[PDB]
Protein backbone atom coordinates (compact mmCIF):
# COMPACT_ATOMS: atom_id res chain seq x y z
CA UNK A 1 0.00 0.00 0.00
CA UNK A 2 3.04 2.37 -0.37
CA UNK A 3 1.15 4.12 -3.19
CA UNK A 4 -1.57 5.13 -0.62
CA UNK A 5 -0.39 4.85 3.02
CA UNK A 6 3.06 6.54 2.78
CA UNK A 7 3.83 10.30 3.28
CA UNK A 8 7.14 11.98 2.17
CA UNK A 9 8.23 12.76 5.77
CA UNK A 10 6.71 9.42 6.99
CA UNK A 11 3.09 8.53 7.87
CA UNK A 12 3.69 8.43 11.66
CA UNK A 13 -0.07 7.82 12.31
CA UNK A 14 0.43 4.02 11.83
CA UNK A 15 1.15 2.44 15.29
CA UNK A 16 2.06 -0.96 16.73
CA UNK A 17 2.98 -2.42 20.13
CA UNK A 18 6.69 -2.64 20.91
CA UNK A 19 6.73 -3.82 24.58
CA UNK A 20 4.60 -6.25 26.62
CA UNK A 21 4.90 -8.38 29.81
CA UNK A 22 3.58 -11.53 28.07
CA UNK A 23 2.16 -12.48 24.67
CA UNK A 24 -1.53 -11.90 23.90
CA UNK A 25 -3.76 -14.96 23.06
CA UNK A 26 -5.20 -16.00 19.62
CA UNK A 27 -7.58 -13.23 18.37
CA UNK A 28 -6.93 -10.91 21.40
CA UNK A 29 -7.01 -7.07 21.06
CA UNK A 30 -5.04 -5.07 23.71
CA UNK A 31 -6.10 -1.38 23.87
CA UNK A 32 -3.66 0.11 26.40
CA UNK A 33 -0.89 2.79 26.58
CA UNK A 34 0.39 2.39 30.19
CA UNK A 35 4.15 2.93 30.79
CA UNK A 36 6.19 -0.26 30.44
CA UNK A 37 8.59 -1.60 33.08
CA UNK A 38 11.94 -2.43 31.53
CA UNK A 39 13.33 -0.76 34.71
CA UNK A 40 12.70 -2.75 37.94
CA UNK A 41 11.13 0.31 39.72
CA UNK A 42 7.25 0.52 40.24
CA UNK A 43 7.35 2.88 37.26
CA UNK A 44 4.86 5.79 37.18
CA UNK A 45 4.26 9.19 35.50
CA UNK A 46 4.67 9.81 31.70
CA UNK A 47 8.18 8.13 31.63
CA UNK A 48 10.85 6.48 33.81
CA UNK A 49 14.62 5.85 33.49
CA UNK B 1 -15.70 -16.92 26.32
CA UNK B 2 -13.56 -19.05 23.93
CA UNK B 3 -10.81 -17.69 21.60
CA UNK B 4 -12.80 -14.42 21.11
CA UNK B 5 -16.29 -16.04 20.87
CA UNK B 6 -18.63 -15.70 23.82
CA UNK B 7 -21.16 -18.57 24.06
CA UNK B 8 -24.44 -18.90 25.94
CA UNK B 9 -26.61 -21.92 26.70
CA UNK B 10 -29.81 -21.54 28.77
CA UNK B 11 -33.10 -23.07 30.06
CA UNK B 12 -36.37 -22.24 31.95
CA UNK B 13 -38.59 -24.32 34.24
CA UNK B 14 -41.71 -26.47 34.69
CA UNK B 15 -41.08 -26.53 38.54
CA UNK B 16 -43.09 -24.99 41.48
CA UNK B 17 -41.09 -26.63 44.35
CA UNK B 18 -40.79 -25.93 48.10
CA UNK B 19 -37.48 -23.95 48.26
CA UNK B 20 -34.11 -25.48 47.30
CA UNK B 21 -32.83 -26.47 43.79
CA UNK B 22 -34.22 -29.88 42.60
CA UNK B 23 -31.85 -32.59 41.58
CA UNK B 24 -33.13 -33.34 38.02
CA UNK B 25 -32.09 -33.54 34.34
CA UNK B 26 -32.90 -30.78 31.90
CA UNK B 27 -29.96 -29.78 29.67
CA UNK B 28 -29.28 -26.17 28.57
CA UNK B 29 -29.83 -25.60 24.81
CA UNK B 30 -27.33 -23.27 23.09
CA UNK B 31 -28.96 -19.85 22.53
CA UNK B 32 -26.35 -17.28 21.26
CA UNK B 33 -22.71 -16.60 20.24
CA UNK B 34 -21.10 -13.11 20.26
CA UNK B 35 -17.62 -12.14 18.86
CA UNK B 36 -16.81 -9.87 21.87
CA UNK B 37 -12.98 -10.44 21.71
CA UNK B 38 -12.30 -9.19 25.31
CA UNK B 39 -10.62 -10.47 28.40
CA UNK B 40 -13.47 -11.13 30.81
CA UNK B 41 -11.71 -11.72 34.19
CA UNK B 42 -14.77 -10.96 36.38
CA UNK B 43 -18.52 -10.20 36.25
CA UNK B 44 -21.63 -9.02 38.17
CA UNK B 45 -25.35 -9.92 37.80
CA UNK B 46 -27.98 -7.13 37.61
CA UNK B 47 -31.20 -7.16 39.71
CA UNK B 48 -34.51 -5.23 39.75
C1 LIG C 1 -7.04 -10.45 31.77
O1 LIG C 1 -6.78 -9.46 32.81
C2 LIG C 1 -6.27 -10.14 34.02
C3 LIG C 1 -6.22 -9.15 35.20
O2 LIG C 1 -5.07 -8.29 35.09
C4 LIG C 1 -4.95 -10.87 33.71
O3 LIG C 1 -4.59 -11.65 34.90
C5 LIG C 1 -3.39 -11.17 35.59
O4 LIG C 1 -2.19 -11.55 34.85
C6 LIG C 1 -0.89 -11.17 35.45
C7 LIG C 1 0.22 -11.92 34.68
O5 LIG C 1 0.01 -13.35 34.74
C8 LIG C 1 -0.86 -11.47 36.97
O6 LIG C 1 0.21 -10.71 37.57
C9 LIG C 1 -2.15 -11.10 37.71
O7 LIG C 1 -2.06 -11.54 39.10
C10 LIG C 1 -3.32 -11.77 37.00
N1 LIG C 1 -4.58 -11.58 37.73
C11 LIG C 1 -5.41 -12.60 37.98
C12 LIG C 1 -6.82 -12.22 38.47
O8 LIG C 1 -5.09 -13.77 37.81
C13 LIG C 1 -5.12 -11.83 32.51
O9 LIG C 1 -3.86 -12.46 32.17
C14 LIG C 1 -5.71 -11.09 31.31
N2 LIG C 1 -5.97 -12.01 30.20
C15 LIG C 1 -5.24 -12.00 29.08
C16 LIG C 1 -5.73 -12.92 27.96
O10 LIG C 1 -4.22 -11.32 28.98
Amino acid sequence: SNNLDSKVGGNYNYRYRLFRKSNLKPFERDISTEIYQAGSTPCNGVQGF
Amino acid sequence: NIDGYFKIYSKHTPINLVRDLPHGFSALEPLVDLPIGINITRFQTLLA
